[PDB]
């Protein structure tokens, strides 16, 4: 239930 | 780089009385980098089995923690927060004031 | 009242102690919900309130993959720690509607790139975070961002907003009072309390004949019980017998009405 962001690398 | 120097706060979760079952805090915020070491002392002796909340931060980057232990409080026993970073050359011990 | 959602991802590097230890840990307001913490190796992700374990993995991956860019961008040797933060999410009103978002980075404590409040521009601090920009750009990555801050994060805020109502959109009112401390013959302390509430937002101020005395307070960190509640207190010194021309003054969202308080 909880949904995070996917990230980028910097 | 940046290194920012714990404020530390030792204070209890519910208003203090002698002979009731209370939780003992000591609250680090404000600092830069994570690493941290804090004990909880009753009478100058390391608590054991101490918790603390999961590592987060503040919207200027600076880190916070909080330790706890349940304790209960009497007119005799001494309290306090031992805390070390990389910022500070020894140990700073706060002491718990209920008053505070 | 308005509401927040936000993740606040920490990346530490550790050389000669394994790779980069990485944790997320996400708040409605100031109620943590969820933990990934890469060294916990328990169960992935930890719920941590009563109301996607590879998308955390892979932003593990991700993480390491930044810190080792950066410490190139800034010509770092191999042998330092070094810290990532991260911090992303929504911001709604009272009826559920978007009032913004925000994904932003910091590198050793200084702020780095930050998407801007349009959600489609990013904000770089330096010559190393336009390297990270110009990728970003590259690769359309403001309307991947875009589109889960204005879709799955206000989604799913919302919804963790009406299962969690009975926590999430109540506010619990401080519990006030203020103490009276001598220093010497000459004066006292007056410190003004306010425990046990909710949202961690309070104003607290002290007034001498009704005039703001924010030089002469001294006002401590909001603080956690370890209850879900928050504790602060403010303190002025005064001199005896000049107590009744005091006043504190507090503002809280659990509050009918504003607050006026003296010493007895």
């Amino acid at each position: 239930r909880a949904f995070p962001k996917k990230k980028y690398c910097l | 780089m940046i290194q920012r120097t714990p404020k530390i706060q030792v204070y209890s979760r519910h208003p203090a009385e002698n002979g009731k079952s209370n939780f003992l805090n000591c609250y680090v915020s404000g600092f830069h980098p994570s690493d941290i070491e804090v004990d909880l002392l009753k009478n100058g002796e390391r608590i054991e089995k101490v918790e603390h909340s999961d590592l987060s931060f503040s919207k200027d980057w600076s880190f916070y923690l909080l330790y706890y232990t349940e304790f209960t409080p009497t007119e005799k026993d001494e309290y306090a927060c031992r805390v070390n970073h990389v910022t500070l050359s020894q140990p700073k011990i706060v002491k718990w004031d209920r008053d505070m | 009242g308005s509401h927040s959602m936000r993740y606040f991802d920490t990346a530490m590097s550790r050389p000669g102690r394994g790779e980069p230890r990485f944790i997320s840990v996400g708040y409605v307001d100031d109620t943590q919900f969820v933990r990934f913490d890469s060294d916990a190796a328990s169960p992935r992700e930890e719920p941590r309130a009563p109301w996607n374990t590879q998308i955390f993995k892979t932003n593990t991956q991700t993480d390491r993959c930044s810190l080792r860019n950066l410490r190139g961008y800034y010509n770092q040797s191999e042998a330092g720690s070094h810290t990532l933060q991260s911090m992303y999410g929504c911001d709604v009103g009272p009826d559920g509607r978007l009032l913004r978002g925000h994904n932003q980075y910091a590198y050793d404590g200084k702020d780095y790139i930050a998407l801007n409040e349009d959600l489609r521009s990013w904000t770089a601090a330096d010559t190393a975070a336009q390297i990270t920009q110009r990728k970003w750009e590259a690769a359309r990555v403001a309307e991947q961002d875009r589109a889960y801050l204005e879709g799955t994060c206000v989604e799913w805020l919302r919804r963790y907003l009406e299962n969690g109502k009975d926590t999430l959109e109540r506010a619990d009112p401080p519990k006030t009072h203020v103490t009276h401390h001598p220093i010497s013959d000459h004066e006292a302390t007056l410190r003004c309390w306010a425990l046990g509430f909710y949202p961690a937002e309070i104003t607290l101020t002290w007034q001498r004949d009704g005039e703001d005395q924010t030089q002469d307070t001294e006002l401590v960190e909001t603080r956690p019980a370890g209850d879900r509640t928050f504790q602060k207190w403010a303190a002025v010194v005064v001199p005896s017998g000049e107590e009744q021309r005091y006043t504190c003054h507090v503002q809280h969202e659990g509050l009918p009405k504003p607050l006026t308080l003296r010493w007895e």
